[PDB]
């Protein structure tokens, strides 16, 4: 029992026999049944558990162990060929190919940063716009002061030049040639500019685009803020343990010493904290079931990258049956067929939640940078009033 | 207070207690109380410049504690809305789920009160460019 | 292609080339001085003096900031020389200031010639300089 | 590599992502497989060598050989490594050109305005002759104008896109009353 | 070191709000710094309202009504819904046409039911 | 009659900078619109490629 | 790689060396598919593609 595979119908109590059970690999059942020949009866293993060797009993685990000793026939169950189970029981070929994948939360808008208002233009404008205001300055002022037609001190050509940054000039305009070439091409440079941050604003409101902040492993390997975390006792915690390879040595070491533990107990609970995180935590999980809690609500996670290692499920027969060869060649003919495809778009994506603008108002938020800005102004200008008045008045 | 869902009348004092943060409040929650204080000494200053006013500086003075006085509301009302708004931003967009957040009537007693700091901050000012005429 | 290190050295090379004509009317004011006048030529170079000073002051803030480490030193010896220029030899002043109240002496006049001709020679070579590292950053 | 965006070639993983870390660096790999296939070390129906190769081809993928001999060929013998939402200085960068290319004139005509001075401190005819010559010259330039049919060019022509080069199929130097 | 009164610092700056230069401007550094950061902020403020405002008209004006099954199709947001008996559902349920195949994918594996038991309770639902 | 030409002048840049403003704005949104291929099905609608 | 025709029914390359006894094995991109299952036995996937 584990979704999308076999699962109990929601009137199991009322029905009995193959038809309490549905899922993908009771559709998968029924396409196999049809190709051998034969009639099927549906028995959820008793332990609950997948198959494994026991420490030194070496009595095996679970559906494993059904197929070795009598107790079935075949296990048409999302089993992982490992190569310790083909040494007891025979596997078909893989009627479905995963990996160890990355499973983050959703990426929402932000939080808007407290100079968010600065991000229509790059950084790189807005020190060329500081350096070409004061380099504007410098010119008006030369120009102004030798080859006179006065009144633009230092202190007046930087006030010229800020009310035409700004949109609104000033009582002082330059009365020369030289003077007015100064003030024209610095006038044509704040139409543009000005322009160009109100329609890449524009731009930003309009059309609204989330990015992850990662998108594979190594990207995961090569930050701090995220943290990583698998199940604490699986077959996706010994991948890390025991790979050389380059990078997930690297995501071993930080898993294995970085506190409060990344680890979990459950997968249901492992899940639980990418939701706790608000983005911080990425649950290194095994390909199907993270495409599975991708299409399911609440919908708040999100499969990155592609696959870390690649394994296979294979349909499990006994080691010596009439149903290994006949089995074998069924998978192939309805991975050809396209019907373990369709069976995929069903389970995973059709029979399940949520599918494939609303511009609300800025909020304080967004502008919340130009208020700390203008009280911060207003408090440096106060301190200026009084060293104004202290250096005057006294000598 | 909890008021209707499950009316727990308990009124959880958020420093230690325990769904909503409602810590998100406590970069705003200094600047109220450096404004009252701020404010509290303009109140001294500018009463004793009434009861003294052969002095003249105890009257300007107490205009720029006002005046600082709302400069600091200001950062208060700006810094505890835009903590609210990026709160029910952190929300998993859902069609059966509704915020509604709504000032209350102590939010407007603290934004009037900017307008009488503002006022009085001024009215301070002009106070003492008499007085010192007269002196 | 242009990036803020590039405007850095164009705009550089629009000032300095201003500071060379700042030197050039040292040079000229002082050759007047000895063929030849206090008050004029007391004058005319006191305000030229706190401008020249400041636009390389701008130009140390300038490279600073572009993260451009060799040419921010390349113009830190005369960074500091400038530094020294007006905090010791202020002899009085009592105005903006520099460079004249009573000078005519042989140790100061061919001191401000020793000013003359190398204030020259280190703009016209920061000048092929400037415009040497903006052609270099726009095409790489 | 040509259509500049306009063909995307489906093929095999593998090959593409060969294709992808190989000289020159420009084609990609999008999105993520169609179908899932695998490839297989096969014997002839009744081999000795049937279940020690089946039990090999599992080891090493548990060891991880498989995926050691990928990062090889593929990745580390691959010549090749491995958006802002802003405007930039490629954006507007000719208004840094005039604003610097303005200030650079102004301090040209600064030193004019300069020398044309100094040695002014130290009429009718012009006018006269300036309002004539400016007349007679705009008389003729656009009596020229008028007259000469070489106003508008016209070409309309094919696509050709190998090489995404173009034929004509109309040209024109047309003008204001004859084509 | 007026002509700033109250009167008048309240009018320079609507006037530097509403970019609309007034008659006087500050002559003080102390006073054109709090002259200089409020045309700061009333240029990214106003930006700011040009370009939510550009933002507003552009998307309602991309709101597309529904014109063809097709588009209900793509936009499963208007929940779909046929009478419970009768041949309008066993049209989509036969069908092996494209858009119809996934109309009745929706169709079937939706709650709250789509599936309305008589035409008035339907037309009541629209 | 001077205040005619200024009164016209003023409302021929009230138009043109509007236009220049809402313009760069309409080319940076749908350049923001244009998304690369990411699967298949983004193929499958866009057939410009 | 391998293909049986219509007419001879006679597989041609490491399938049809593999069948018609001219190898042993055929380490290979040799794609897992059902009609060469039937005449040659591959291993589990060293590479799924
Ligand atoms: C102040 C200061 O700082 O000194 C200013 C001096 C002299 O200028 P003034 O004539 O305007 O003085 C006052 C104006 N009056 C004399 C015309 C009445 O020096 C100057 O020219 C400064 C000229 C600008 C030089 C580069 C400024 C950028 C420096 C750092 C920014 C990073
Ligand atoms: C931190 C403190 C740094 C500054 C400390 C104050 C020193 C300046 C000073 O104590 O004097 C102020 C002078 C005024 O001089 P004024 O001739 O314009 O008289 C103005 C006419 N009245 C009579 C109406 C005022 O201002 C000047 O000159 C300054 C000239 C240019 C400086 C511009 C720099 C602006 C950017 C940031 C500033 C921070
Ligand atoms: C005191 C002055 C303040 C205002 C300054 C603005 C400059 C106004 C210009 C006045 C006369 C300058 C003569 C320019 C001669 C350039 C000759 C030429 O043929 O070179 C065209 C250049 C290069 O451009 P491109 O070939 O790469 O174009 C892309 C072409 N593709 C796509 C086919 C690659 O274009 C360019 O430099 C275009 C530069 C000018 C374009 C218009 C600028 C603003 C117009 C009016 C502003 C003031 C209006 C009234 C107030
Ligand atoms: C003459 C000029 C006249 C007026 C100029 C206004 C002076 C500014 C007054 C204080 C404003 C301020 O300082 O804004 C407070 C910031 C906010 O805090 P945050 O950076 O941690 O927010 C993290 C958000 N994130 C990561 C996106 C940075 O505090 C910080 O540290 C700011 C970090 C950078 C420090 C430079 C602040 C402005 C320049 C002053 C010189
Ligand atoms: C970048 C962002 C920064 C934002 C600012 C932070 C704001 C919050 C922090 C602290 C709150 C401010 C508390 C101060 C309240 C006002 C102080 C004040 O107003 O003091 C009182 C007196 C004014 O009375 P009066 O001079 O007219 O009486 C003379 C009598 N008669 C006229 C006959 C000659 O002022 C005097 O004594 C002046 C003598 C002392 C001045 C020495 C030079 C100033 C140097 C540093 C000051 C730093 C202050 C701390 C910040
Ligand atoms: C003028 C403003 C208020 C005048 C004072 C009126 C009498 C004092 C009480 C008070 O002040 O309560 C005014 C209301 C509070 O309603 P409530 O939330 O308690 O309703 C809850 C519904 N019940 C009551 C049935 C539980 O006002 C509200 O709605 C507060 C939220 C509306 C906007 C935020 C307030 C600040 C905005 C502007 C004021 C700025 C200075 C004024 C000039
Ligand atoms: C709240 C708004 C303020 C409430 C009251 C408004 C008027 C106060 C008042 O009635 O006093 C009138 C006073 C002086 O009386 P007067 O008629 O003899 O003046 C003539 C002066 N002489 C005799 C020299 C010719 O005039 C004045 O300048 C008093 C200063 C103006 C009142 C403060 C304005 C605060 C504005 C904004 C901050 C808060 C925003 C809310
Ligand atoms: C959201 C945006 C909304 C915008 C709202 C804007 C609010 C505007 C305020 C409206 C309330 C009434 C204003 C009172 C009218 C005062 C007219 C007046 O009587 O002006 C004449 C007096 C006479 O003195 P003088 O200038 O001729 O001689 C000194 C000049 N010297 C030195 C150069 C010789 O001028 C003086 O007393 C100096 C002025 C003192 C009184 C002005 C009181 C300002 C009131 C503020 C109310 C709070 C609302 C704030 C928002
Ligand atoms: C015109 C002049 C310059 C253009 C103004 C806008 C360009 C500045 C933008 C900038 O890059 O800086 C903005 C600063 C705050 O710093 P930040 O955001 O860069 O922190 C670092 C942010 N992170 C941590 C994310 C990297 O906000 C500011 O102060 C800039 C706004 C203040 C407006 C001019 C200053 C007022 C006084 C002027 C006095 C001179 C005239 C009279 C003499
Ligand atoms: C501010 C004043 C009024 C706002 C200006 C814009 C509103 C006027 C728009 C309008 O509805 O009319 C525009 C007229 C042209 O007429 P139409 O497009 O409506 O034709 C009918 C078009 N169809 C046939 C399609 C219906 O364009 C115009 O003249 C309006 C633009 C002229 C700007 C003001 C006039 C210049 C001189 C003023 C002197 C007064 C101050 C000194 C004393
Ligand atoms: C505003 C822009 C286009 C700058 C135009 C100035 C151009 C056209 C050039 C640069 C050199 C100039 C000269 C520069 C200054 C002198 C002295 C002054 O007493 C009248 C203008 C006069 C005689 C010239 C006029 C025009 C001029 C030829
Ligand atoms: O053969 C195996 N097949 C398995 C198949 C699945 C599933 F994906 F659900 F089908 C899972 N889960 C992964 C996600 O959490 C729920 C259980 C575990 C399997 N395990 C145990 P592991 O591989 O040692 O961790 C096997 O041994
Ligand atoms: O032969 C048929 N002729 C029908 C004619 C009509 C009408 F148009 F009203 F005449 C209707 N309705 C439409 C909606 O439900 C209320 C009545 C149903 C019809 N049905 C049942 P169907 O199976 O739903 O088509 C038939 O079988």
């Amino acid at each position: 029992l584990e979704s999308p595979y076999v699962m109990m119908k929601k009137n199991h109590e009322m029905l009995e026999g193959n038809e309490r059970y549905e899922g993908y690999c009771v559709d998968l059942a029924a396409e196999i049944a049809k190709h051998c020949g034969f009639k099927y009866k549906l028995t959820i293993v008793g332990d609950g558990k997948y198959g494994a060797r026991d420490a030194d009993t070496k009595i095996w685990n679970g559906m494993v162990g059904e197929l070795v000793y009598g107790k079935a026939d075949i296990a048409i169950a999302p089993l992982t060929i490992t190569l310790v189970r083909e040494e007891v029981i025979d596997f078909s070929k893989p009627f479905m190919s995963l990996g160890i994948s990355i499973m983050i939360k959703k990426p929402q808008k932000s939080k808007p940063g407290v100079f968010s208002f600065l991000d229509p233009l790059a950084y790189e404008i807005w020190m060329c716009i500081v350096f070409a205001y004061i380099g504007v300055s410098v010119v008006l002022f030369l120009v102004s002061r030798f080859s006179p037609y006065n009144e633009f001190g230092i202190f007046n050509s930087l006030w010229f030049s800020l009310g035409a940054f700004m949109q609104q000039g000033c009582d002082i305009s330059p009365r020369s040639l030289s003077g007015r070439i100064v003030g024209g091409v610095w006038w044509f440079f704040t139409l543009i500019i000005i322009s160009s941050y109100t329609a890449n604003l524009a731009a930003f409101l309009t059309v609204e685009r989330m990015v992850s902040p990662i998108e594979s492993a190594e990207d995961l390997s090569k930050q701090t803020e995220i943290a990583y975390g698998t199940l604490d006792s699986g077959s996706t915690k010994e991948f890390f343990r025991r790979s050389k390879i380059a990078v997930f040595d690297k995501m071993w070491t930080y898993m294995r010493s970085a506190e409060p533990s990344v680890f979990v107990r459950t997968t249901a609970e492992g899940v639980a904290r990418v939701r706790k995180s608000k983005g911080k935590y990425a649950y290194l999980l095994e390909s199907t079931m993270n495409e599975y809690i991708e299409q399911r609500k609440p919908c708040d996670t999100m499969k990155v990258g592609g696959n870390l290692d690649s394994k296979g499920y294979g349909i499990a027969t006994p080691k010596g049956s009439s149903l290994g060869t006949p089995v074998n060649l069924a998978v192939l003919k309805l991975s050809e067929q396209g019907v373990l495809d369709k069976l995929k778009n069903k389970w995973w994506y059709d029979k399940g939640e949520c599918g494939a603008e609303k511009t609300s108002a800025l909020s304080l938020s967004n502008v919340a940078g130009v208020f700390y800005i203008l009280v911060g102004g207003l408090g440096l200008a106060m301190l200026v009033a009084l060293i104004e008045f202290c250096y005057k008045s006294r000598a | 207070c909890f008021l209707a869902g499950e009316e727990r009348g308990r009124c959880f004092t958020i420093e230690y207690v325990m769904v909503n943060v409602l810590k998100m409040i406590r970069s705003a929650t200094p600047f109220p109380l450096v404004s009252l204080f701020f404010m509290f000494i303009g109140f001294i200053l500018s009463n004793i410049g009434h009861i003294r006013p052969h002095r003249t500086i105890l009257a300007f003075v107490s205009g720029i504690f006002f005046i600082l006085s709302g400069l600091s509301l200001v950062v208060g009302l700006v810094l505890y809305i835009s903590s609210i708004n990026d709160e029910m931003l952190n929300r998993t967009k859902d069609a059966e789920t509704y915020f509604n957040y709504k000032y209350g009537w102590s939010f407007a007693f603290a934004a009037i009160s900017f307008l009488l700091t503002e006022s009085a901050g001024v009215m301070s000012v002009y106070l003492f460019m008499k007085r010192y005429t007269a002196e | 292609a242009f990036t803020f290190a590039a405007f850095c050295y164009m705009l550089t090379l629009v000032l300095c080339a201003s500071l060379i004509f700042f030197v050039i009317w040292h040079i000229i004011a002082f050759d007047e001085l000895r063929t030849d006048n206090i008050e004029r030529i007391c004058c005319l170079l006191r305000k030229l003096v706190v401008p020249e000073y400041s636009i390389h002051g701008l130009f140390c803030l300038m490279f600073l900031c572009a993260a451009e480490w060799v040419t921010l030193g390349l113009n830190i010896p005369l960074l500091f020389y400038h530094l020294w220029r007006y905090f010791h030899r202020p002899a009085d002043g009592s105005e903006v200031m520099y460079d004249a109240v009573s000078i005519m002496n042989a140790d100061i006049l061919n001191y401000c010639q020793k000013e003359s001709w190398c204030k020259l020679a280190f703009y016209l070579l920061s000048f092929f300089y400037y415009l040497y590292s903006m052609v270099y950053t726009l095409v790489s | 590599r040509k259509s500049k965006g306009k063909y995307a070639y489906l093929l095999e993983s593998t090959m593409n992502e060969y294709i992808e870390q190989r000289k020159p660096c420009d084609t990609m790999k999008v999105g993520g497989n169609l179908d899932s296939k695998g490839y297989g070390i096969a014997t002839p129906k009744g081999s000795s060598l049937g279940t020690p190769v089946n039990l090999a081809v599992l080891k090493l993928s548990e060891q991880g050989v498989l995926d050691k001999l990928k990062n090889k060929w593929w990745y580390d013998k691959g010549e090749c490594g491995a958006k802002t939402s802003a405007l930039s200085l490629s954006n507007v960068a000719g208004v840094f050109y005039i604003l610097v290319g303005g200030l650079g004139l102004a301090m040209l005509v600064a030193l004019i305005e300069f020398c044309y001075k100094s040695r002014a401190e130290a009429g009718r005819k012009a006018l006269t002759l300036l309002s004539s010559v400016f007349a007679v010259c705009g008389l003729g330039l656009l009596g020229i104008a008028v007259s000469t049919d070489y106003w508008l060019y016209l070409e309309e022509g094919i696509i050709l896109p190998q090489n995404q080069s173009t034929e004509v199929k109309m040209s024109l130097h047309s003008g204001l009353w004859r084509v």
